[PDB]
This record gives C-alpha cells, structure tokens and sequence, in this order.
C-alpha cells in the first residue's frame, strides 16, 4: 500500500517552512512508449527551480526535509506490461566509456532524464538487486499507483540544498509496454512530490 | 587577535564571536553609523 | 453646550440647487435632470470639509412655481434615479416608467413635496478627501458618493408654453463626523479638485508693525 | 561592512575627523580540535 | 514622549505576516540646510518598493495596516530652529495653476518630496492649523527626536495598498535653521518606520 | 570602574610598615602631545628614591607589596583621543638592533620612559594582545581615569627590591590626540600610586 523508507518518518532535527511550502508539486506527465525506458528525477534537485520550495533552498544556506512522492499511471485495461519505482540514496550516476558525466545528467532537472543502460542503472550495478532500496511495483493489471515517503538520511545534520543531492527516485519498466492495434500509444506516467518537514537556515 | 592566533595551532574551530566598536571622536561630534552582518553564503552588500 | 455639537452645527435645512424645465423658450425639451450634488455651494462645502468621513440621512424638499411666482395647478412628477440606474432620454423616455424607480406625482397648488433618502455609499461612510487612484483626471475621486439624479418633468401631452423653477433644500439627519481637518484658507478654483491659485493669500490681516488699537 | 547613514556633524572649533576601534573575541560556545604547528 | 494618534493602538480586524515583516526600515537620510523646506513621504507607498513588505503588498490583493514611525535629527549645541512632525490622514496635494497634480508629486515614493508651497501645506489649507493632526516638535535645543503611531484609519475594512495612501508624514521647518560660521551645514534628519499588525489578502 | 588584578586583593603572606608608607604618592605630571607615544613606569622602581617607602626598600633585604594605581587625565570637551592602560608583570625591554638594553630604559626611575615602538612594547610582542594583561581603557569623550589594584605576584615568597621589578605599568595613545586651533596643545596625565599590604624583612 504505502512504503515507508528504512521503516521510519521523516522529523525534524533554524525558519520552518508552512504550508505555502509542503504542498503538492506535480510535475509534467511523462509518456512511456513501448520502446521507452527509464525516468530519473534526483531530487532536492527538482524543486529547487519551482515554487516557494526552490525560493527557500536558493537563498537559505542549509537544507534539511523529506518527501513523499506519488507515482501513478493512466492506462486501459488493454494495455499491459509492469514499472519498477525505487527510491536510492546517494545515487551516483557514471559515464559508459567508448571521463566524468555531464552535469544534465547528474542534476537533470525538473524534467527528469532518460537511462541509456536501465540493465545496469548506469552505476555498473545491477538492475537485478534495485529491490534491495526502498521500492514499489505497478504493474498495470494489479494497480496503478505507487508511493513511497522518504525520511531524510545524510551524514550531516544539514547540508546544502543546491551542492548535494540526497536521494534519486528511478522509474524503470522491466517489463515493456504492449497494446493491440487502435489503442493509445503513449501511456502517461506522472509524478507527485509532497516535501515533509523541512528546515531552512542561514538566509 | 589573541583568538585569530590560538586557532593558527588547530585544525578546527566552531563557535560565536562577538565584535565591539569604541568611537574615539570628541564629546562634541555626532552622527550615525550602520553596521551590516551578511551570512557565508551570500556576496556583501553593493549598498546602504 | 447644545449648539456647538457636530450634529448641530450641519443641523438647517438649506438650498441644495436651482433647476429649471423650461419648454417654453428656444427650448422645447421639457424636463431636466439635476445631480444630487451636496458641495454645488462654497459655503456649505467649507463646512463639510472639517471632516474627513461622514454619514448621514437626507431630507428634501421641493419648493417649485412659474417665472410670476405663481403656482397655478398642474401636475409634475419628481423622480429619483438610484445610483447603478439610466436617466432618461426625453419626456417620452421609458425611464419615466420602471417601477423601482420612486416618483412622487403633485401639483404647483400643493405644499412643498418631500421626501427622505438613506445613507447610500457602499461604504460605511462618506470620504470628502481621498488620497489616491480609484482604478490624471482620477486622483482624488470618490465613484462612490454619488446619491442619484431625481429629474422633474411635468406630465403633459406636448409642449406646455411655461417655464417652471424649483428649489431643491437638503437637510442631514443623523450625522456622525470623523477625524478633522482644517478649515481652507484659500479660494476654490474648480468644483472637485483642491486646486489653488498660484497667488496666496494670508491668513491674518496686515498691521502696520508687530508692536502694534 | 559599516556604513554611513548620515553625516558627520559638529560645532565650529571642533575637529572634524575621528577614529574607531574594533575588538575580536570568541562567545562560550567556542571550541578547537585536533592540535597543528603553527 | 510618544504619541497614540486618535487615542488608539492598531490592531487586527487573511495571512498574518511576522517579523520578516515587521521589523525596522531606515529611510536614507534626509539633509536639513538653512534654505530648506518641507518633507511628506505619504505612505504605505514608501515600503511598496522594499523588502518583505513590498513583496506582500504588490501580490496581495487587500492591505490592512498600522505603522510606528520614529523622526531624529542629530545636531550640535551650536544649531537652532525647531521642526514640526504631523500625520495627517487622506492628505491629498493640490496643484498652484499659474490642473492636475503629477504621480511624482502624489506618489513619491521611498524618497519622499519636497514642498513647494509649505505654508498652505500645499492642500491650500493652513499650516498653522496642521496641529489638528496627531503631530509632535522637534526643538534642537529640547529634544532630537519624535514618535507617533497611527492605527489604520479608513472606510472600508481594508483596501489596496498600490492605489490608495492611507495618510501622509509631514516634516517641516517652521523655525529655520541657523548656525555659526564653523559648524556643520548640513543637520541629518532620519526616518524610520516599523509596520504594526498588519494583514495581506488575496493573494 | 576599578579593575581587580587576577581576581584578588593584596595580603600579607617582617616589619610591616604603617600609614607613613601607605600614603597616595603623586608623580610628576606627563603631557601628552599630538605626537606623543607612550610611557612605562616599571616599579617597585619608582618609589626607591621617594619618601618613607624607599626608606624602607633601600634598608631592608626582603621585600613585598602590592600596589593601588590611579591613571588621570585632564582635558576639556574639545579634545579627543584614547589611551590604554595596562599592568604586565615580568615585563623585559629589549634592543632594537642596526645588544643588551641600557639600564635607563630597564630601570627608567621615577620619571619612566617613552617607548621607541609602542607597536611591539619593545618586547617583541604585539600592541594588540596587550589586553590580556589587567588593563582600563581612557576615553576623553567617555571618562578621565582608570585605577588599577594589583596584588604581589612572584615565584618567591619575597624578593629584593632592587634588582627586581615586579611589573610595569604602560600608558599608551593607541587613538592621537586632535584639537583644533585656540585649544590647550599638551593634556596633562597624572600618576597617583598607593602601596598596600607592603613587607620588609633583614633590616
């Protein structure tokens, strides 16, 4: 149903943002084509443009919050095929080789961005052993939705909002998408971010 | 400063300072002066 | 004590306008229209100006006969248009009708008519000075102290020869007077504006030292 | 920074320039780790 | 010593702002020479440009507000002339004619204006009058400083803080300024206004 | 107001002299100059020669005291300028080379000496960090005197007088002194120094 991360709620540990800052933020609907794969947003990263949230983490020196993060699909009940939606801390993104990744990739943005290698999450670790981070599935017959909220794990008591980013959240279909002729072809994917407890300091 | 000097023997420090300005003129003079404190982030101020 | 209270002191009733129908001359139109305008005297709008709000109830009172000074009987209807309502066009206008329009229908012979208009401002009181745009000609203005227009018509098929005067008298009821202000010391120039000529003139009288009856 | 927000103002038979002096000091909260060389 | 306009504290009657809010806001200082006349800064207008103030006052739709504002002049013993302090609410400036009076001169922002025709206040209405308005001296030799808090004074419950003014601060010089070869020309007269109890809606 | 050397009062660990050596001694008035820097005293040294004290100290094989010091300054309301007073006990002169320091400038009598490089305290050691001994500050526009009660500190239960100093006392202009045309060029500063709970042993 709901996915607590390492089984405990994100608390405080400076101004502490209200409800102008800890409300829903729904971002721009991906389409997952049969021949799509992969999302990864890698927040703070994400909001840090958008809203009162990006207003607060660009002019406050340290940074402290966590999420809860909605991910749900719209499709028939002809369409078929299953997501895996993860949520890694400290997820570090490589470059293949024919040598540094470029800064789209690591900060994507608001928007997201797209894996090359899902197989190997382009960490050079297996996609197999994605499980072991907190994780949900949809599969398309059974649900439609996954969430999943994320207490805030760093070393530091805080940390910089803009410098360091906290966890990625991965969107990947193991499984591929399916559908007989006359049918949608693009089944949107769309995404939710609720922050939960954040703290601001150092203005 | 007898602080500035006892942290050259350390590799680290944290803590709150405090700074304390003694106008020197004479009993006569008067005037007003603003003193401004900018966070580590930020650039100081271009204006008053 | 009694005759130096607010309510008091704007207590008379007194002439608020002078209109005119005239359908007799070069003019053949036959009714008129008067705004209920409170200021339309220097007088009366120097004593109101010592405060800044104000609210009150209203009385008038029509006082109407013929150039002779004689008031022969024939029927007038004194409407009153509300504020937010069209006036009318000309004597045969639709306006006459419409029924939440009040109209009072009497005689030259008969004694004066009268009648008694609420507090009318969205809100709670009357501004006589306002300080800003209410969206050049702008600054300054209240839309919302306007009162409504009445406009007289005598009731005839067409085209009586007589022209008919009447005076319009105001009285306030009920006054409640905010913050004050002081009294102007220099002469108007226009109706709305505060606008004073470049040439000022003293308060105080001149003598010939300030030693000195 | 310090910064002027008015004017420096006196009497006649006065001079018109001064001085100021900072002081540095750390609050109680302060501490120091891990002794070097200077 | 301190000045309560109309006998009142300003109180609430919409998003309360706090301290960000509230806080001091020092005006550049304004020079008072031999030759000078007059001041009026009319505000809610000043603040609209400045800081967390200005930012709640342009993107909220209604305004409600009531301000302490605090006049001081330093000078020496060796100066004379003496100040007269006045607000005075809905105070609407007039033109001269040899006519509408300008923006600049209705609206004049953070640095206020100066009056061409003080004695008539420049309303064609007396200064000698002007103490009907909550008002305080400044007399060099007495005292360098005068306080005065205004409740918010209008018809309506609230209103919008970008078109209407909801009174004006006049400071003017009724007893020139007279000083010794030797000494300071110039004597500094500085303003510093802290908004009470206010209230934003509509945002 | 009075400044306790080290936290403590004078005591008595001999002959022990009376009011005759407990009196105020008035030293010869310095002036201070615009171009004026500084002077140390350095006693027991002073007092060797003057009165009954140095009767006593001269006779006398041991010795031990302590001492009240009061620093006076006189000058009128259009002066202005700064001094710091300071008692450093141990306190060793040295050479400024192109060498031992000569013994009119170790043992500078009751008239003291002016400091060469106030900037180092001829010792070597910064001007800055002088606040670290028992110190007062004079401010002309804030007060005209500073006292200072300092208790005998040595290694040795008593020592000889001497060859010995205790301590020394600097009075040094960090701020110069500025006064315009008409006024009084020299400010006279005055050294008033009482002994308290003074010991003398092996007559």
């Amino acid at each position: 149903n709901i996915v607590l991360s390492y089984g405990e709620w994100p608390e405080y540990c400076p101004t502490r943002p209200d409800v102008s800052v800890n409300r829903f933020y729904t971002l721009s609907t991906k389409s997952w084509k049969t021949e799509s794969t992969g999302w990864y947003w890698k927040f703070p990263d994400v909001l840090n443009d958008t809203g009162v949230f990006g207003q607060n983490a660009q002019f406050h020196y340290l940074y402290r919050s966590g999420f809860c993060m909605h991910v749900q699909c719209n499709a028939s009940k002809f369409h078929q095929g299953a997501l895996l939606v993860a949520a890694i801390p400290e997820f570090v993104i490589a470059a293949s080789s024919p040598l540094y990744p470029d800064f789209a990739h690591t900060n994507p943005g608001k928007d997201g961005q797209e894996f090359r290698d899902p197989y190997v999450l382009d960490a050079g670790i297996p996609l197999s052993q994605a499980l072991v981070f907190p994780h949900q599935w949809i599969n398309l017959r059974t649900n439609n939705c996954a969430t999943i909220i994320m207490p805030y794990v760093n070393a530091l008591p805080f940390d910089s909002a803009l410098n360091h980013s906290n966890f990625g959240l991965v969107v990947i279909p193991i499984s591929p998408l399916k559908y007989c002729n006359g049918a949608t072809t693009e089944v949107p994917v769309t995404l939710t971010i609720a922050p939960l407890n954040s703290e601001f300091s150092g203005l | 400063t007898m602080v500035g000097q006892i942290c050259r023997y350390y590799t680290q420090w944290s803590g709150s300072l405090k700074v304390t300005f003694m106008f020197t003129g004479s009993f006569m003079a008067t005037g007003k002066m603003l003193i401004a404190y900018t966070p580590p982030g930020s650039a100081q101020p271009a204006t008053r | 004590v009694n005759e130096a209270s607010v309510e008091h002191f704007y207590s008379r009733a007194g002439l608020v306008g002078v209109v005119e129908v005239k359908d007799s001359g070069t003019s053949l139109d036959g009714y008129t229209v008067w705004p209920i305008d409170v200021m339309g005297f220097v007088q009366q709008r120097r004593k109101l100006e010592l405060s800044t709000y104000m609210r009150f109830d209203a009385e008038f009172t029509f006082v109407s006969n013929l150039s002779n000074s004689t008031t022969p009987g024939m029927l007038l209807q004194y409407m009153y248009v509300p504020p937010g309502a069209p006036k009318p066009d000309g004597r045969k206008s639709y306006q006459w009708q419409t029924a939440t329009n009040p109209s009072v229908f009497a005689k030259l012979s008969d004694p004066p008519p009268q009648v008694s208009v609420p507090f009318m401002s969205p809100a709670t009181a009357y501004q006589w000075f306002y300080d800003g745009y209410p969206t050049n000609l702008q600054y300054g203005q209240c839309p919302n102290n306007m009162m409504g227009h009445f406009a007289i018509r005598t009731v005839s098929e067409s085209t009586t020869g007589k022209n008919v005067h009447v005076r319009v008298y105001m009285r306030i009821k009920h006054v409640r007077a905010w913050v004050p202000r002081p009294l102007r010391s220099q002469a108007y120039m226009v109706k709305n504006y505060p606008t004073y000529s470049q040439t000022i003139t003293n308060t105080a009288t001149d003598r010939a030292s300030i030693t000195t009856t | 920074t310090i910064w002027y927000q008015t004017n420096f103002v006196v009497p006649p038979d006065t001079p018109t320039e001064a001085n100021i002096i900072a002081l540095g000091a750390a609050q109680k909260n302060f501490t120091l780790k891990l002794c070097k060389d200077t």
